[PDB]
């Protein structure tokens, strides 16, 4: 099976540097072409590089909008891909794949996202989304995590350890009116559980570290 | 540099329909490299894009037989033949034969399905997030369609205008519906001076506005 596994991402300060990898695995890597993509909502899907082979001269090419400050590079020998970023710009930022070019087209890694920004991480408080009388429509209650004021993306939820999939809704990061990140996550179970059954969600944000289990209980 | 202009932007279509996305270049940039060896792709939001079709027209190992391509000289179409719900997605195209390499800017592919109102739900802030001086007030939408949504937050009556944020899932993988928060901010002091809250609901599917409530204070 192909793998591309993309490492080196993460939060950096705008005109500092990053070296990504790429460790590939399941094929001959030296016999391809290899390149990096990146994706952003604000200007979609931007080509950045690619080198080609030993044989090749090991020819690189670029984007204009990297030219002069990314340099592609491969190791044959340890199957891995590199891009060193240097002087990165704000637009710098998005997730960044890995590619390897199987002769009429690319397979893609699952990508690592690069956050090009003044902000130092911080890590989020979480709070309750109290399932209560009134608010709960036809013996089905909804309760909630409330993840406030992180940076940079991501967070995850899970629920009860990721024993409870069904009825989950974790939403999209809303960025607030200060510059930081606020997300919620939702799950609707049966009304007469809410003595019984124990609900507690589980948020990791991974780039400060933080791990968080919060016991949600019916207002009392 | 070899640009292709992808359209429509998105798209609502049925469970069964027919579906024609295209992208095209000018007489120009068909002169310069080519009639080009275009490649589709489609992306599930959070995950990276796969492949459906390369050189034009040549389905990829395991895609399923309802997708296709073709496409000659400037024009270049990827054809879904009988839309599944699970088709959801942004598909787009890629020109990854001529440097410098560029990629369509994609369309929006929604499921339509029947009128689903929504379910509403209303949270007041917790004790821990009072003692720190906000007071975040959460209004619930579950399970609607279609997307479009307005909800009102009434405090004391008073309509509020600039201190709402929404949020909105991507279409559900189960039932194609949509779910959304809205998130009314207000100071320790503002939520302490006021007494009812509120949030108002007006979807196409319900006959008539649905308001959820609460006082402060149990």
């Amino acid at each position: 099976e192909v793998q591309l596994v993309e490492s080196g991402g993460g939060l950096v300060q705008p005109g500092g540097s990053l070296r990504l990898s790429c460790a590939a695995s399941g094929f001959t890597f030296s016999n391809y072409w290899m390149s990096w993509v990146r994706q952003s909502p604000e200007k979609g899907l931007e080509w950045v590089s690619e080198i080609r082979l030993r044989s090749d001269n090991y020819a690189t090419h670029y984007a204009e909008s990297v030219k002069g400050r990314f340099t592609i590079s491969r190791d044959n020998s340890k199957n891995t891909l590199y891009l060193q970023m240097n002087s990165l710009r704000a637009e710098d930022t998005g997730i960044y794949y890995c590619r390897t070019y199987f002769y009429s087209f690319s397979y893609w890694g699952q990508g690592t996202l690069v956050t090009v920004s003044s902000a130092s991480t911080k890590g989020p408080s979480v709070f309750p989304l109290a399932p209560s009388s009134k608010a709960t429509s036809g013996g089905t209650a909804a309760l909630g995590c409330l993840v406030k004021d992180y940076f940079p993306e991501p967070v995850t939820v899970s629920w009860n350890s990721g024993a409870l999939t069904s009825g989950v809704h974790t939403f999209p990061a809303v960025l607030q009116s200060s510059g930081l990140y606020s997300l919620s996550s939702v799950v609707t179970v049966p009304s007469s559980s809410l003595g019984t059954q124990t609900y507690i969600c589980n948020v990791n944000h991974k780039p400060s570290n933080t791990k968080v289990d919060k016991r949600v209980e019916p207002k009392s | 540099e070899l640009q292709m202009t992808q359209s429509p932007s998105s798209l609502s279509a049925s469970v069964g329909d027919r579906v024609t996305i295209t992208c095209r270049s000018s007489q120009s940039l068909l002169h310069t490299y080519g009639s080009p060896y275009l490649n589709w792709y489609l992306q599930k939001p959070g995950q990276s894009p796969k492949l459906l079709i390369y050189k034009v027209s040549n389905r990829f190992s395991g895609v399923p037989s309802r997708f296709s391509g073709s496409g000659s000289g400037t024009d270049f179409t990827l054809t879904i033949s009988s839309l599944q719900p699970e088709d959801f997605a942004v598909y787009f195209c890629s020109q990854g034969t001529h440097l410098p390499y560029t990629f369509g800017g994609g369309t929006k592919v929604e499921i339509k399905r029947t009128v689903a109102a929504p379910s509403v739900f209303i949270f007041p802030p917790s004790d821990e997030q009072l003692k720190s001086g906000t007071a975040s007030v959460v209004c619930l939408l579950n399970n609607f369609y279609p997307r479009e949504a307005k909800v009102q937050w009434k405090v004391d009556n008073a309509l509020q205008s600039g201190n709402s944020q929404e949020s909105v899932t991507e279409q559900d993988s189960k039932d194609s519906t949509y779910s959304l928060s809205s998130t009314l901010t207000l100071s320790k002091a503002d939520y302490e001076k006021h007494k009812v809250y509120a949030c108002e609901v007006t979807h196409q599917g319900l006959s008539s506005p649905v308001t959820k409530s609460f006082n402060r204070g149990e």
